[PDB]
């Protein structure tokens, strides 16, 4: 699998649709809407060894497992708050209580002195557009301060032709007059790079 | 560096400690001040 | 999650009788199981205030990582070819999935019929990147390895979600593993509760089990302070 | 075996069963017969539309925590409890420019009805085609087989 | 051209006199409100004081520094620190100003808005320049020092609106009138003998037809045609007080349409 | 001391939607939209535009108390017409009116030499 995240900094709630139509003649079908939470935590340790970030990102995918990936210093930790995702063996030997919660809840309620939530960007009612061997997800990101931008999630099973697929979408962005945007297809396990890409495109 | 106390009139710095004599060096006057914290204070401009 | 529980114990010699009793009482023979737990604490080299962004007091606590291991990793050569059943206990790139837990000291109250402990848990599924080892990840959170222990035992599934564990615990260090439970088994009966009703109902289930074993083996509420993982 | 397993592993508590889910002794069994009928008609259709039309052709059917001791016992009866499926591969003569390949798979997802899956590819990388199809009606498989043999298989 | 129309009467760096016809009073007003309150500006918001030997209080001075107008032309390419991703402030969200002053002179040493220096990187955008309208080119008089009177401080200017603080108010008084002959009967003139003799005639009377007594009351008549004057403080140019005002109100309405859309 | 933060006037609260549309019980085809972190600036503007809509039977807004930046707007339309749609159209009309106003000001300003 492969992926890329495009974040349109300069944009408005409408930009989503404008790009949605530039694909009207490339679309095939539309699957269920998706959601996503993007959190930023700042470390409160004051002796922090030089060149160790003080920043940690938390990317929560909704029904991509209700999973949350933690990213810090180019490293990622995949977690889940879904009892249904618990490895059977951990439930059997008692390692798990069978009733997990979010790593973010733990961070804010048990480790809040060490980690403070700085920002919380949410993307609701996203759209899953299905093209030719390229799935394109679109969602408007909002902060506690109103609109924050447009986010494009590009997932493609086709390991081959991809660099072309990404360039194509960036083109339709030029058409809708969407200039000054950031694109990431970097890498560090799918869910991890995807999470990483959001970070690169938003940080 | 360091000015523990200042003089009230002549404004000459003093820097004295406990049981040193509460007076200024040249002028008599036992008045003496404290000199601002080096822990810089920030204010909202509203 | 709220874990309601009661504890007890028996010496090695009480094993067979207890297994026989629990097998008749529950209807099922025991099930062998193990788990490795690694406990971590805030890095002492780093120091942070103990307060919120809202300037509210936060108490430093330990984080517990737990998983299983294939039984074959616990059976040496002398242990070789011995029924892999309840009787065995007598003769005693990326990271793996782990259970991450932080617990609170049990609920206060004189004359508590059971111990009641709140447990915050999340699941670690995998990792990637430079420092992907669970150890590095814990360090990234600002924690360091403190200690770890292995627990081997048999469990029984009973009605209403009641579970009974007969366990042996070994602390693990290069200097050697020492059996914390040397002499016998730690007995634990508990139910995990995700409404007041279900809480009073769960207490009843535990109380009936205590009642049903009265005379034979006693189950009681351990000291709150003995179930407090806060760092100090 | 299933109820017990359902009790051993998950519940910490009691079983949960459904007649519909848990329904099948006899209903799952009857399907065995209806499938045999269905497979018969399918082979007839194939003979008519394909085998008789293209001379060399023929057809070959093919088979498509530690409780493990329990899962092994139940796995043994997967033979009886599986949704019935056979794959009928049609052998076609190799054209020296390209080798066409055709196969059909018959299955009964709800045990009493039939689905027919047809795959056809005769690649010449200039002419290369691929079909992946699903039909619930023998009438349409005749029409699609006809279409296929006509254009692609025939001389 | 289309819908509501403008007809500018006078222009300068500081004033826009115009006539707004084919508009709802509600719209004229809503624009008037926005210009006063919701247009963003840059203004000093944090003042770290290193030294102050002055006759004035740390916060007394601090307060004044907020009221000093700063160049907010390119205010739109600066982020609100609240929305910004740093820890406190940065370049993407603030302008750092510095002020060091000392009484070298035997005579009284003055401290002006000109004595402010930008220390942050401007990203080459028209921002944070103390607005100097002053003939002698000094700008706002912040303080007066004597001899050993030193004032050493640091200012963090941030994007904001007049709703949070009146320092982020880009507009001075906005003049607003309609129907200079009370044709609409929107006021009952208080008088002693004659309301016509007693009450002064508006300037705008010249831009409208007098009612002519030998006519019945026009009830059907509605309020369109508004004589306004927009005065700028400096932060934004007079025209842009009007334009940005029109745009803010437009954006404000769009948010509602969008809110309904998400619902 | 008992003074609320100034941003509370415009910055939405934790889990607080701009709009909350509740239906009016007392009247058919009538609704009540509560606008959080908003004032007269928007209320009176919208109310006045809905008044221009012929298919709109009732429209009024009220700031129930000045300590709080929020207003309730009540919309009643003719049967078949939706009040949310009525609000949508009035919102649009306003924008299009402002769009022309800007264009017209810009043109007129450019003509001035001062
Ligand atoms: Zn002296
Ligand atoms: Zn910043």
């Amino acid at each position: 699998g492969k992926s890329a995240v495009i974040f349109v900094e300069r944009a408005t709630p409408a930009t989503l649709t404008e790009l949605k139509d530039a694909l009207s003649n490339s679309i095939l079908s539309v699957r269920d809407p998706w959601s996503i939470d993007f959190r930023t935590y700042r470390c409160s340790i004051k002796n922090l060894p030089a060149d160790v970030s003080k920043l940690m990102y938390s990317i929560t995918f909704h029904h991509h497992g209700r999973q949350t990936v933690l990213i810090k210093d180019n490293s990622a930790m995949v977690t889940t708050a879904a009892a249904a995702d618990i490895p059977p063996a951990l439930v059997f030997n008692g390692s798990s209580t069978g009733v997990p919660e979010s790593i973010d809840t733990i961070l804010s309620s048990k480790l809040s002195n060490i980690w403070m939530q700085r920002q919380l960007i949410k993307g609701d009612a996203g759209e899953t557009l299905i093209l030719d061997g390229l799935t394109v997800r679109l969602v408007n990101l909002f902060s506690s301060t109103g609109f924050k931008g447009l986010l494009i999630e590009l997932q493609a099973d086709e390991a081959g032709e991809f660099e072309t697929k990404i360039a194509g979408i960036e083109g339709h962005l030029a058409e809708i007059r969407a200039k000054e945007y950031k694109t990431s297809s970097d890498s560090l396990n799918e869910i991890c790079d995807l999470a990483y890409q959001y970070v690169r495109a938003l940080e | 560096a360091t000015l523990k106390y200042i003089c009230a009139e002549c404004s000459s710095k003093l820097s004295l400690s406990r049981t040193d004599a509460v007076r200024c060096k040249d002028c008599g006057h036992r008045i003496l001040l404290k000199a601002r914290t080096k822990r810089l204070v920030q204010f909202e401009a509203r | 999650v709220q874990q309601l529980s009661l504890f007890g114990s028996i010496g090695d010699d009480g094993y067979d009788l207890l297994i026989s009793t629990l097998t008749t009482i529950s209807g099922n023979p025991p099930l062998l199981y193990n788990s490795l737990c690694t406990v971590w604490k805030p890095n002492p080299s780093y120091d942070v205030e103990n307060v919120n962004s809202r300037n509210q007091l936060v108490e430093p606590n330990r984080i517990k990582l737990s998983k299983e291991v294939p039984f074959s990793y616990l059976i040496d050569e002398t242990m070789m070819d011995k029924p892999l059943n309840f009787r065995i206990l007598k003769s005693f790139e990326s990271c793996s999935p782990w259970s991450l837990q932080i617990s609170d000291i049990p609920a206060a109250g004189n004359n508590r019929s059971v111990s009641m402990q709140t447990i915050a848990e999340t699941i670690i599924l995998s990792s990637a990147g430079k420092n992907s080892s669970v150890s590095s990840l814990m360090n990234g959170l600002g924690y360091v390895f403190e200690f770890q222990y292995l627990t081997i035992g048999v469990k029984f599934f009973m009605k209403h979600g009641l579970i009974l564990e007969l366990q042996k615990i070994w602390q693990i260090e290069e200097a050697g593993n020492s059996q914390i439970t040397s002499g016998g088994f730690l007995l634990k009966a508990y139910i995990n509760v995700s409404d007041i009703d279900r809480i009073n109902y769960t207490e009843t289930a535990l109380m009936n089990l205590k009642k049903e074993l009265q005379g034979y083996i006693e189950l009681s509420v351990p000291d709150r302070q003995s179930m407090d993982s806060r760092v100090a | 075996k299933k109820t017990l397993r359902s009790r051993i592993s998950s519940p910490h508590g009691l079983i949960n069963l459904n007649v519909d889910d848990d329904i099948l002794i006899i209903r799952p069994i009857l399907g065995k017969v209806r499938f045999a009928n269905y497979k018969l008609l399918l082979k007839k259709i194939i003979k008519d539309y394909v085998l008789d039309i293209v001379p060399g052709s023929s057809i070959t059917e093919t088979e498509v925590e530690n409780i493990t001791k329990l899962n092994k016992e139940i796995r043994a009866f997967d033979k009886l409890l599986n949704i019935p499926r056979r794959e009928l591969k049609i052998n076609l003569p190799l054209t020296e420019h390209k080798s066409p390949n055709l196969s059909l798979m018959l299955e009964s997802p709800n045990y009493c009805n039939a689905l027919i899956h047809i795959k056809f590819s005769a690649g010449t990388e200039a002419n290369a085609v691929s079909f992946d199809t699903t039909f619930s009606d023998f009438k349409e498989v005749e029409d699609f087989l006809h279409f296929i043999v006509a254009e692609y298989i025939q001389q | 051209e289309e819908g509501p129309q403008v007809k500018i009467r006078e222009a300068s760096k500081d004033n826009v006199d115009f006539i707004l016809s084919n508009v709802d009073l509600a719209m004229a007003n809503s624009l008037r409100r926005v210009m006063i309150a919701e247009i963003p500006t840059l203004a000093i918001d944090s003042v770290e004081v290193e030294t102050n030997t002055t006759v004035l209080a740390d916060e007394f001075i601090a307060h004044r520094l907020g009221l000093i107008p700063l160049q907010s032309m390119d205010i739109e390419q600066l982020e609100y620190s609240r929305d910004c991703f740093c820890e406190d402030h940065c370049d993407k969200c603030s302008v750092v100003l510095t002020l060091q002053a000392f009484g070298e002179s035997e005579s009284t040493t003055n401290v002006y808005s000109k004595d402010l220096v930008i220390v942050s990187n401007l990203m080459g955008r028209n921002i944070g320049h103390p607005i100097i309208q002053d003939k002698e080119g000094n700008g706002v008089l912040i303080c007066k020092l004597r001899k050993g009177q030193e004032l050493k401080l640091t200012c963090v200017a941030k994007k904001g609106i007049a709703k949070e603080h009146a320092k982020w108010g880009p507009a001075a008084a906005i003049e607003f009138e309609y129907d200079p002959w009370n044709k609409l009967k929107h006021t009952d003139y208080w008088y002693e003998q004659d309301s016509a003799k007693e009450w002064p005639q508006s300037k705008n009377c010249e831009y409208e037809d007098p009612p002519n007594e030998g006519d019945p009351f026009d009830y059907k008549a509605q309020a369109d045609t508004f004589y306004m004057n927009v005065e700028s403080v400096g932060s934004i140019p007079v025209d842009q007080v009007v334009v940005r005002g029109i745009d803010t109100l437009q954006k404000k309405v769009a948010s509602i349409l969008l809110a309904l859309t998400q619902m | 001391m008992n003074a609320p933060d100034r941003f509370e006037l415009f910055l939405l609260g934790e889990g607080e939607s701009k709009l909350k549309i509740d239906p009016d019980t007392k009247a058919p085809n009538a609704v009540v939209i509560t606008f959080e972190k908003e004032d007269h600036t928007l209320g009176n503007l919208i109310r006045a535009e809905l008044l221009n809509d012929r298919k709109v039977l009732f429209a009024a807004y009220k700031v129930e108390h000045p300590f709080f930046a929020r207003f309730k707007l009540r919309i009643q339309t003719t049967e078949g017409y939706d009040p949310k749609d009525a609000l949508k159209n009035a919102c649009n009309s306003i924008i299009n009116k402002l769009g022309a106003l800007k264009t017209n000001f810009e043109t007129e300003w450019n003509l001035q030499t001062l």
